[PDB]
């Protein structure tokens, strides 16, 4: 009956519940019309829920891309802004192409940005990449780092195998049982 | 440079004149990359 | 010398572009008032050389053309 | 020639913004006196960075 | 019921409640519609609750970024403002990518900024990075400093392994029980 | 009920009450709508209350930042005035990252300002940082000066360990009990 | 009931009462709405209170800052009027950070100003600092010179330990008892 958050989004409210149910407290996703969702928790489960709100930094902020600072809706754009808008779309296309491998649930790719070395007589440096991934358990994740580096190597101009770093990990344990209401 | 060491003291009256009316962010800039050839493009 | 005259006409066109805007922002306000017969060259020329001294481009071009060749 | 295109279209963009803003306003000069020298001095500050480098 | 604060935001009230409940005093959150929220405590807990307000510097300021000082809707943007708006979105994207690792609850990432980049004829210097993290307890947090350094090394042009400093720690003890109303 | 201060705001009155309650006199915060707050003390406690107002310089001024002297709406922005906002948002962000350590309650970070290094023919000087902090009671505050000195080092271009100065301290004894009414 | 001051400010009347109450004469603060406060004193105490108004130069002038002689709303800003507005905010932020140390009640910092080095080719010179502080009594105020000197030495580019001057002192005896009404 006591409220924690209100005026939330859809993906925000769908993540606060998935965090609270991991720690044996249950909540309610109450819609409110065009005012966004709202989440209420029980009275014995209010003190713990504020502690996990503060700990996990909830509600989640929207994810930031580099193409949002240099928008395409502007009329005149610098060559630095066109280069930073190009590399931020290759950075998202390689991330969406990594989720189609056999076993990957989510992945993230970072590209080394170089914009100021293209103008001077110095040549641009070699480009670096770095990726994260989360695999379904039961998979031998020591041998599956060699095809992520093989897919990522010759998708650019000239990289080495030492300029690519892959840090991946298996997914957590499944949460399938209901939390349970506080009896009194 | 023996009798050419007579004129470098002769141009001292022009050299104290070329420091009073030129800026010393341009005086040293044509040097580190006061000389008589390094102050005329700055004055 | 051919690539030097090409680069000199590219840098020389770069300088040309801001003043062109300075000219029509004088003739716009003069056509906004009733001074259509008054020539804009007596009012555009004062604000053409305060944009050059507040930017003090005599030191900016002279330092930049040295920095295209030399090094400190 | 992309820095020739960007610098060649920021001039036409500023003519539309600056010379055309008191068209829609007049359709008071001290508040418009300090705005024009900020933009012209910054566009000239940018075109040398695109020129001498 | 004495009044401590009023006119707060939504996420400004969940920090004050989470701080006060750690020190055995119970606060009530009251919505007031358009005028924000309000927080009231009991009468004997008043002179002990203003002390933790002054000590913990509550209410929290909004967290600042480098991209807020240089707004995108300016008429003309300098080459300094475009690289500061680039690097602030890179450290905002690397911070959200560090929270998806196995064990990390929260993180923060700092990059060295170049300020006199083009105004000198000098080439730019090397890039330094720093990071902070908070881990779930029960984890060997000495061996997990070698994964964030490998992830952060080749996410840029050329950084060394001694230009990165990671300072991380485990989280505090959990608060799960209710404070308790003061009987008088 | 002799008034001594009125027309304050929410963050100033919560400081004047937190100061006066430390010296065994109790105050009363009275709201007045649009006219702010008001603080009244008892008639036996009025002479001492004016003395602690004069001693502690209450009410506090709002805290100043360097970025307020050069506002963004100043449409003529010098290169001298763009590095002052870039410095002033870095020193506002490093002290927001210092408070998320293990035991830190408050912090403050100062950076040396060099602004004319781009227009003269001289190379720029080194960077000098300085920091204050406040820790929890019971912490080994002697060994925690190397974590701040390590985190602060490679967050800039090139600083040394003798260019960083950290002066930190523990918090005061807590004030929990009530002041008590002047019985007559 | 003879008035001696009227039309005063809120912080001005608290500086007049705390001066008169130290010298065994009591005053009445009377609000007048829009025309400020007013201080009245008794008839046997009028001769002494006029003498302490003349001696202490009361009412106090508002405190001056160097950033007030160069307002930011001006259309033309010199390099001298930008360097002076920079140092006049560093000088206020340093004395606002000196008050959060362990034992400081008030502080005042003075930065040496350099103006005529920027327009001509003369190089700048070393910057000098100066400080004042008021410490809580019962404290060893001889050992606290090195903490203020260490904190100030790393907030600028080039200062020496013999270019910083700290003059500090302990506070006065507390005034806790009432003045008392003059009987006849």
């Amino acid at each position: 009956d006591k409220d924690l958050l209100k005026g939330l989004d859809q993906e925000q409210a769908n993540e606060v519940i998935a965090v609270l149910q991991m720690h044996n407290i249950e909540a309610n996703k109450i819609d409110s019309g065009k005012l966004g969702y709202s989440i209420t928790v029980a009275e014995p489960d209010f003190t713990a829920a504020v502690y996990w709100i503060k700990t996990y930094q909830l509600p989640p902020r929207p994810r930031v891309e580099i193409a949002q600072m240099f928008p395409a809706d502007s009329l005149v754009s610098s060559p630095r802004a066109e280069k930073a808008r190009l590399y931020s779309a290759i950075e998202q296309r390689l991330e969406q192409s990594l989720q189609t491998m056999e076993g990957v649930l989510s992945a993230r790719v970072h590209i080394s940005y170089d914009i100021d070395a293209g103008e001077n007589g110095r040549p641009p440096k070699p480009v670096h990449l770095s990726a994260l991934a989360v695999y379904e358990r039961g998979s031998p994740l020591a041998h599956q780092i060699s095809d992520i580096k093989r897919f990522l190597k010759n998708s650019f101009a000239d990289v080495d195998y030492d300029n690519i770093s892959v840090v991946l990990s298996e997914r957590s344990d499944a949460q399938l049982q209901a939390p349970g209401t506080p009896v009194k | 440079s023996s009798l050419s060491k007579h004129v470098d003291e002769g141009l001292d009256g022009y050299r104290d004149y070329l420091i009073k009316y030129s800026d010393r962010e341009l005086v040293q800039f044509f040097e580190n990359a006061p000389s008589i050839f390094a102050l005329l493009p700055a004055y | 010398a051919l690539s030097e005259i090409k680069s000199a006409f590219k840098i020389g066109f770069y300088l040309y572009l801001p003043f062109v805007v300075v000219d029509l922002v004088v003739s716009s306000v003069l056509l906004a008032l009733g001074m259509m017969m008054m020539s804009p060259v007596t009012i555009s020329t004062p604000i053409k050389l305060v944009l050059f001294v507040a930017l003090d481009g005599w030191t900016l071009l002279s330092k930049g053309l040295i920095l295209q060749y030399m090094d400190i | 020639m992309d820095d020739l295109v960007f610098a060649g279209n920021k001039a036409l963009y500023l003519v539309l913004i600056l010379s055309g803003w008191p068209t829609i306003v007049a359709t008071c000069l001290f508040l418009l006196s300090g705005w024009y020298g900020e933009v012209l001095l910054s566009y000239g500050r940018q075109v040398i960075f695109l020129a001498l480098a």
